[PDB]
Formats: C-alpha cells, structure tokens, sequence
C-alpha cells in the first residue's frame, strides 16, 4: 500500500517487473505553464526507515 | 511615464540616521533602517531606509541610487545592493526610501549598498516570519497547488492612496564647518546655505550667517555650527531631530502598498482511505503539517481539529 | 493590526520643553532631560545636562488594515432563501428564487 | 487570442493588466508595454531643461545644477 | 483591552476616529542616540490570528 | 592578517603557498556561520567577527582566481545577557553588564 | 558631556579611553586619537631600513627583502 514498508516491490534489483503502489495523481497544470504537476504519497520505504 | 511617480520625490533628499548595527557597532548609517514591513504571506517585505533608490541629483533614474554622504548629497549607480535576513533576498523593486525584498524568515534585516571600495550595512532586530497560505505550512511557494487569496505588496511603484509626509530638516550639526583659522574660531558657510552657530567662550555669542563669520572666540570647541539647507526635504524620522516651527512640507506616497493577490498554496497528498462498519479509517501521509477538520453533518456537529505533522 | 507613529523628536538644547496634550490615538509624550545627543557631525548639544529631548509616539491604522482586517458584526434575525427547481408534467425543470 | 476588455495584450501575446498598459515598469518581457508610450508634459512652474528634463523654478540658477547638464545653472539662463 | 482582539476599534475602516489600547510607553533614549525608542504590547490581532 | 613579508601593514594578509610565503591584500575575506559574519577586526592568526547562531564556522579567502577556505563543525550560539531570550542584540533596552572580546 | 581626565576627547566630540589615544587604531570615526601620534625606537640588535622599518641583525644581508625597501638587502649595505 502507498506510504507503506511495501509500496515498491520488485523481485530483485535488477528485475524489469517493478510493482508500485501510490497514490500518483495529476493535477492540471497551472495557466500558461508547461510542466507537469502531479500529487505522490511520500515513499513508504523512506518513512519506514 | 516613470517621472510621474517621483514627482513628489524629488522635492526629498536622503539623510543620515542612527543604525543599530553598522557592520560591528552603531553609527549613523547612510542606509539607516526605518521600518521592515513584514505582513504579506509569501515572505514578501517593504524596508524603508534613509536612502534613496531610482533617484539621482540630477533627476530620475531606476539603475541609480543617491544618499548622503556627510553635509553632501551623493548619487551613485546601484551597485550589489541587497537585503539578508538569514539568507539572501531577491530584490523585486526599489522606489526612494523603499526596498521591495523576497526574504526568508530570520531573526534579523540586513540591508547595504556598495560604493567603490566602501561598504554602507544597517543590521536591524526584526523577526521576519513566512506566513504560508491555507491549511499547510509549507515553507516554501510550491510550484504547484491550489490558487488562494492571499495578501502581497505589490511590486508597483504607483501611488494607491497611501502617504508619508516630508518635513523640513532640522538642524543639522556639523563641526566641519568650524576652524581655528589665525586662532579665531571661523565659521564656514556653504553656499547657498545658512549656518547656525552657537559660542558659549568668554564672549557668548549665537545666531545665523549666511556667509562667512569669524567669532570671538578662539577654541571650536566653545561653539556648535548647524546647517540649515532647506532646499530638500526629508521624511520626518523619528531618529532625526525635529524643526522649529511647522516643519510639514508635503506627503510623499507609499510605494508597493499591500494588495490582495492569488497565492499557489500546498496540496497534501491524497489520503488512503478504508471502510468499516460505521467507521472512516483515514491514512494520512502529509508532507508539511496539515490541518484536518472533521464535522458530524448532525444536529451535534462534534467538531474535531488536529495538525497532522507526520503520517 | 495597528502602526506606531513617531514623529521626530524635539531635542532642545541648552533649555528645557513641555509636553501637550493631544487628540492622538493612545497618545504618548514624555520629556528626557539631561541628555546629550551626537549626530554625524558630532555633539548636537552644547551644554553637557541642560538638555532635553521630547519624544511623542501614537497609534495609526496600518496599510495592511485597508485589506488585512477582521469585522466585528451584530446578527439578528433575518431572511430565509432558497432556490427551487420544479418540473410538472411534461414541462421541464425550472427554477426561480424563492 | 484575447485579452479581458481591461487588459492589454503585449506583443508576446501575454495579457496585462490595462492601467498597466503605460508607467515607468515593463510589465512583460518582450517590453512592448512601454515601446509605444508617449512623453508628458510639466507645469510651467517648473523649469523645463533644454535637454528635456523639468526642474522646479525654485532650484532655476540657485548655485546646484539640477539638470543633466547643468542648463539651470548655464550663464544662458543667468 | 491591550494585547487582546479589540485592542484596535475602529468603526469603519476609513474613519478618522480610531480607539487604540496598548500600554505604549516612551522609553528614555540611550546615552549619545537621537532616536524614540517605546515599548508597546504586541498586537491582539497578530495574536488573535 | 595584517602582516606581510615586507612588514605591517592592515591592509594585506600573508599565507604559505606550498614552502613559499606569499603577501596578499586582503580580498573577501569572510566568516560564515550559517549566515555571514560581520567582520571586527584581525591581528595575526586571530579573526574577530560576528557571527550569528550556526552548526559550522567557515573561514576563507580569494587570491585572485583562487579560493582558500576551511570549514569546521563548531556550535555557534547566541547568548542573551539577562532575563530575557533575545535573538539580536536590541536598538535599545536596559544596559547590561556582559563578556566581550574587545576589537583592540 | 565633557570627559574626565582618564579619557581622551575626539574632535568629533565623542570619548575614547585614554589607553587608546595613540595605539594605530583609529577609535572614534574622526580619526583625531591617531591623526596626532609619534614613532619610538628600536634596540641595537635591530637593523633599520631607508623607510625606518626596524628588523633583527640576524635577518640583515640574508637574501630576503625584510623590509618595505630593500636596503636589507642592498648591496650598499651589505
Ligand atoms: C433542475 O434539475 C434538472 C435535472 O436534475 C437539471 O437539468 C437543472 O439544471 C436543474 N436546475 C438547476 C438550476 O440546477
Ligand atoms: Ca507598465
Ligand atoms: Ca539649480
Ligand atoms: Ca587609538
Ligand atoms: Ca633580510
């Protein structure tokens, strides 16, 4: 789950399937900027530490 | 037009005035700080100082800057002007008197100019907090967020129907102007302008020349010597001294006045939330300290309130 | 939020001055004798005690308080509101303040 | 594009606030906001200086050149 | 009262009548200083917001 | 700093460059801890200044295109005299007894 | 005020103690305390240069100018 120990797992380090679990939400973009905003859980693994 | 805004500024002058901190002691700062307005939300604030910026004695000009330097008044190019509170400001605007600064928060203002090899600071006490808009404390203006009404000093230098008034000068003492000469005190008067002297020797003697006077006494220090210059005006601070009479003379408008504005405020990231029998399980995750409310939509509304600071 | 006003002080020199009174929010004013004020160009005054300098400070209004203030209301009662959408039969919704 | 009927539209194609639209400040980049303004004029109670500039006539030949070029203070004018 | 919420009163916001109570106290100026120092109690609305 | 190899001299600074003494002008030299130092004075291996609270004590200065600094962890604090937790010392206030390093 | 006579008065009107009337460091902004001032001597041992800088014998003649001048060094002296 997102914010969680778990919320990036991969079988191994080198692994090409990566499973990820956030709560990765675009927002619009601010009047007349071109950039892409968006909303994300802070790291499960960070918090855990 | 640029020259209508100073319109009323060029009728004032620079001066000299008590700083607490000139670099390691207290001296009369040409960059004296008279005020640090430090209201608006996202750390903007308005210092106004005894100097004058976008001015030059010759007229108006945004890339010079004039102050005094002693009895002259003298006009140089901005150079590394800067305001530091805890770290360096970035300057948005400067008008006479006025310093327009993003800064972050810091216990002190420090405001200076460069001259050559010379370096004019005044260091002043003066918490300077940032003030974050919303139900966030963010501590920063985030690149994105929700757009909220906020209030800001705008960087506009026109005038918004706030004043200062502009009083004559007082006496301005200035023992330069006194020498010993053929061992007789001889008073010197600039020209065009008046000097009042006042001896207390042997021979008591005192009034206003405007031209050079030789006194009877024969030590400069048994008299005072003030300038009386009242071709320009100044501010009326409250760290100079007061002129006889009515000294009002006209009101200068306060640049970069407080408007309300549209501030990027923070957006928490989106809660987890879990089900159960007649239960709301929320996880917050918030990544500055965010204030949830919660309300029964009941005839008791049992509010809660609480700053989520961590998850 | 309120601004304190000070305006610039009287300091006579060799002589003594007297407070007024005057219709200034929160207004203060107090006379220190025995000063002895230096200046850029040196000692202002010229007698070491006879000095005195009047201070006088009040409360203004800031700038911020043409923006940044809260208002203080009585409430009585009032009116009650509302808008309403209706649709009857084969006519469809309308609405109106009522 | 276009602008709010109160704003300007600079050339950039940004809008701008239209009390905006002439002062001493470049409200947008390119700098089109001022290109286009015009020279005001000065009280007759000022002296205006031969290279443009407007003093008030009370500094006109009191010893201190006001103007650029000291005109004020020029033996042309006292 | 000072220091609390009204210690500004103003009935207006443009009006030329304005109740102040704060313990404003004229401070003597340090040895040698031209300047005003005062004392006064923190503004009640900063706190009060 | 105030020395050089010719003699005394306020204005310069003298350090070793490798096993070759070199005289210099004094050019930015600066203290910064968490913020820059106000500068009071200097006489020999000894810096005067003001600093404000910090975690770190940074020295340095330029010899033209050159940058010489050192930075040392070292808690710099702010210690009120008197009853009262001031952060800066105040424009004006009651006149306390405390311990200066003197500029002389 | 006028000061006792453990302190020195500045022509600027301001007091200095009078251990620092004349030690190199100009105290009050005026500069009156060193604006007036005198050099003292050195000891026998020390060698003095054409600009009056004193420095030990054991550095005369070795190679390094010790001085502003170079009459540590010069070859009419050595
Ligand atoms: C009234 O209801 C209809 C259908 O629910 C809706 O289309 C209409 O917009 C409503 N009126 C208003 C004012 O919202
Ligand atoms: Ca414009
Ligand atoms: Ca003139
Ligand atoms: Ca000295
Ligand atoms: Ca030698």
């Amino acid at each position: 789950k997102a914010g969680s120990f778990g919320d990036l797992q991969s079988r191994t380090s080198t692994s090409n399937d990566l499973y990820a679990n956030t709560n990765l939400k675009l927002q619009r973009p601010q009047a007349g900027i071109v950039h892409t905003p968006f909303t994300q859980v802070p790291s499960g693994f960070e918090r855990w530490k | 037009d640029l020259d209508t805004h100073f319109t009323q500024y060029k009728l004032a002058r620079p001066y000299i005035a008590d700083c607490p901190n000139c670099g390691h002691s207290r001296c009369d700062s040409p960059i004296a700080i008279e005020e640090v307005r430090g209201d608006a939300h996202a750390g903007v604030i308005r210092i106004q100082t005894s100097a004058m910026f976008g001015l030059k004695t010759d007229g108006v000009d945004l890339a010079y800057m004039s102050f005094m330097n002693g009895k002259t008044q003298k006009s140089i190019k901005i150079d590394n002007l800067h305001v530091r509170t805890s770290a360096p400001c970035s300057l948005v605007s400067h008008h006479g008197y006025y310093i327009l600064a993003q800064c972050p928060p810091g216990d002190t203002v420090t405001v200076g100019f460069h001259d050559g090899p010379n370096r004019h600071t005044c260091t002043v006490a003066h918490k300077v907090e940032f003030r974050p808009v919303g139900r966030e404390k963010y501590r920063h203006p985030p690149e994105h967020g929700v757009e909220l009404p906020c209030n800001r000093y705008t960087h506009k230098r026109a005038d918004q129907g706030h004043y200062v008034e502009m009083h004559q000068p007082g006496l301005v003492a200035d023992h330069s102007l006194l020498s010993i000469h053929s061992a007789k005190v001889k008073i010197t008067v600039p020209s065009g302008a008046q000097v009042k002297y006042y001896c207390k020797c042997p021979d008591v003697r005192k009034g206003i020349t405007s031209s050079d006077h030789t006194t009877t006494c024969t030590d400069v220090k048994q008299c005072r010597a003030y300038l009386i210059d009242n071709k320009k005006w100044v501010y009326n601070s409250g760290r100079l001294p007061r002129g006889e009479g009515d000294t009002f003379k006209g009101k200068l408008h306060v640049p970069f006045v407080p408007v309300k504005a549209k501030c990027i405020a923070t957006l928490a990231p989106e809660p987890l939330v879990e089900h159960k029998h007649r239960t709301l399980i929320l996880h917050l995750h918030p990544d500055h300290p965010t204030l949830l409310t919660t309300r029964s939509l009941g005839s008791d509304a049992n509010p809660t309130r609480q700053w989520i600071e961590r998850p | 939020k309120y601004k304190t006003k000070v305006p610039s002080p009287v300091v006579k020199c060799c002589g003594a001055t007297q407070c007024t009174s005057k219709p200034h929010p929160d207004y203060q004013c107090q006379v220190f004798s025995g000063v002895y004020p230096f200046m850029y160009g040196g000692a202002y005054c010229f007698c070491d005690t006879e000095n005195t300098q009047m201070s006088e400070a009040y409360v203004e209004r800031s700038e911020e308080c043409s923006i940044d203030h809260a208002k203080a209301y009585k409430v009585h009662t009032g009116t009650v509101q509302a808008m309403v959408n209706i649709t009857y039969g084969s006519v469809s919704w309308r609405s109106a303040d009522v | 594009a276009k602008c709010e009927p109160s704003q300007f539209q600079c050339t950039n194609g940004r809008c701008i606030t239209l009390l905006w639209k002439c002062d001493g400040d470049e409200d947008c980049v390119d700098g089109s906001d001022e290109k286009n303004c015009v020279k005001k004029t000065c009280a007759e109670s000022d002296f205006v200086c031969n290279n443009g500039q407007c003093v008030p006539s009370r500094w006109k030949c009191d010893g201190d050149p006001d103007c650029e070029d000291g005109s004020d203070e020029s033996p042309e004018q006292c």
